[PDB]
Formats: structure tokens, C-alpha cells, sequence
């Protein structure tokens, strides 16, 4: 696929998961083709798999083809079968009801500057065990939720969150030799204010307790490495996951010896 | 999972 990501997943033994919190780090990365590409930064709660794979999705998106401009932008996108036909982004097909129109979704978000002035989205999600909705809450406030009757394998909870980057390369590369960027366009190495965090890494029980997993329970993804890498870095109060990167500049040159 |  032309799809690249710097993400890490959390298992768990059964779909019992009630809620995930993502608090994350809000950039501008720059795309190389706008015509079809896009660049993300969110979270996955899942539970099945295959043609029953149930998401709850939301995080921040560059994607000049559905959104109209290059702003990071609020969304939302969930799937009750893998993808294959249900689900939409933000409020573009019956699924997602919104029931506090303070935070708009789609809404523009402010950028973070390289070496200075940071910004967060905080999004924290939450089911509600007299429904089985799945509720959303952004910096504290509601939102809205995802109706249990929408879904098939995730009415009594996740077994999977996911948290990280994503980019889509309309050119056809792969994700391997696009200076599209992931994050804010730089590796995780240089850190608080230059490289692009998840923090506020979070699940909730079967029993309503919010666990951190440590660094060790997440299992990474990043298909290229080279391009965009990930890296958790232990703070003493809290995990971050510094994730991104600048993309590949297409500078193979292979010929036959 | 789901995304990746
Ligand atoms: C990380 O995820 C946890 C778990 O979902 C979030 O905790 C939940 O936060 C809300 C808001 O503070 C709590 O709601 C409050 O409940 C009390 C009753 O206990 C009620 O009197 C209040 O009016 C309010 O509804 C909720 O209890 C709490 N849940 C747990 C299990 O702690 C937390 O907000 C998330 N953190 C971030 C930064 O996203
Ligand atoms: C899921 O697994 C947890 C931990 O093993 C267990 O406490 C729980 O009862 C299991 N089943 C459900 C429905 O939560
Ligand atoms: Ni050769």
C-alpha cells in the first residue's frame, strides 16, 4: 500500500478495554503531492478483526483533498467491518452524533513552532457500560459519542489501541521516497519541541481503572524507517512517544553492473 | 490491529 506509519499498538488479552486517552503534540507537515496525499497524527481503539474489525478514530489531519486547505484539522473516522462499506470521516455519513457543538468538528488547529511554542489536542474516550456508546471528550469537554448500534465487536469494549503516525503517498512511492512529513517532518531523536509526541498514554481496565502501559507493553510499526521512525522516551511522571519524520528525498540511483 |  502507499500507506507509511510510525505507530505503536497495545494488546490485550480480550475486548474488554473501556476507554484510551491521546494527548497529541499539533504540527503542520508540509506534503509533497497536496493533490492526493495526506499526514496524521491519532488514535485507533479496536476490537475484531478482518471484515468484523470495529474502530473508534480521532486525531489531527493534513489533508488538503477532503478538508480544502493545508491546516491541521480536528477529525474523526470509525468502520464497523474493516473498511470495507461503513464508516466516513467526521460527520459526512450517519455513525458519529454530536451532542456539544463547542469544538466543531473539522475545526482548524494551531500549529506548534519548531524550538518554541508548543500545542496539544487532548482527546480522551470513554464507554458508557449502560449503552455501550463510546463517548468523546476533547481538553475536558464533550463532544459526542459513537452509538453501540453502529457496531458489532466493540459494544462491550477494545482489544486494541493504537497510537501514532500516519501519512498517504498519492505518488505512488510507497511512503518510501516522499518528502511528505509525518509529524512535524522531524525524527524522533530531537525531541520535546522539534519532534512530534504522543502523550497521556493511556487505557481503561474491565473495572474502570486507567493503566499506563510501560514502554515494553507496545509494540512498534514503522515500515520505513529511514523516512519516519518512532522513539518512547520515559519522562518520570509520564511515556511519550516521539514519532515522525522528514520523509525520503528520492535519491536512489541503482543501475545493472 | 487497526491502524498499521
Ligand atoms: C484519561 O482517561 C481517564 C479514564 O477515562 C479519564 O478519567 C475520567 O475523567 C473524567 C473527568 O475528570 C471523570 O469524570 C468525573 O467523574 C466524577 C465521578 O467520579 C463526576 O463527579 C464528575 O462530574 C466527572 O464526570 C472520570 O471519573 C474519570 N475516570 C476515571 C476512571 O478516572 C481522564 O480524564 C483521561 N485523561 C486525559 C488527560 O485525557
Ligand atoms: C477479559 O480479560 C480480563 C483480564 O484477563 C478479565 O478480568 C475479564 O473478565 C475478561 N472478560 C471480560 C468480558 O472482561
Ligand atoms: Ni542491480
Amino acid at each position: 500500500t502507499n500507506h507509511q506509519y510510525a505507530v505503536i499498538a497495545y494488546f490485550y488479552g480480550n475486548a474488554s478495554l473501556q476507554g484510551a486517552n491521546a494527548t497529541i503534540n499539533i504540527w503542520e507537515p508540509n506534503l509533497k503531492n497536496p493533490n492526493g496525499d495526506f499526514s496524521l497524527t491519532q488514535i485507533w481503539i479496536s476490537a475484531g478483526s478482518g471484515s468484523s474489525l470495529n474502530t473508534i478514530e480521532a486525531g489531527w489531519q493534513v489533508y488538503p483533498g477532503r478538508t480544502g486547505d493545508s491546516q491541521p484539522r480536528f477529525f474523526i473516522y470509525w468502520t464497523a467491518d474493516g473498511y470495507t462499506s461503513t464508516g466516513c470521516y467526521d460527520l459526512t455519513c450517519p455513525g458519529f452524533v454530536q451532542t456539544n457543538n463547542y469544538y466543531a468538528i473539522g475545526m482548524a488547529l494551531q500549529p506548534s513552532v519548531y524550538g518554541g511554542q508548543q500545542y496539544e489536542l487532548n482527546e480522551s474516550i470513554q464507554r458508557d457500560p449502560a449503552t455501550g456508546n463510546w463517548w468523546l471528550y476533547l481538553w475536558g469537554t464533550v463532544v459526542g459519542y459513537w452509538p453501540a448500534s453502529i457496531y458489532n465487536s466493540i459494544t462491550n469494549g477494545a482489544d486494541t489501541v493504537e497510537w501514532g503516525g500516519e501519512i498517504y503517498d498519492s505518488s505512488g512511492t510507497g511512503g518510501f521516497h516522499t518528502t511528505t512529513q509525518m509529524g512535524s517532518g522531524h525524527f524522533p531523536t530531537e525531541g520535546y519541541g522539534k519532534a512530534s509526541y504522543v502523550r497521556d498514554l493511556q487505557c481503561v481496565d474491565t473495572y474502570g481503572n486507567v493503566i499506563s502501559p510501560t514502554a515494553n507493553s507496545f509494540q512498534g510499526i514503522a515500515p520505513a524507517p529511514n523516512c519516519y521512525n518512532y522513539q518512547f522516551q520515559q519522562g518520570s511522571s509520564e511515556l511519550y512517544l516521539f514519532y515522525g519524520g522528514p520523509g525520503c528525498q528520492a535519491i536512489a540511483h541503482h543501475h545493472h553492473h | 490491529g487497526g491502524g498499521g
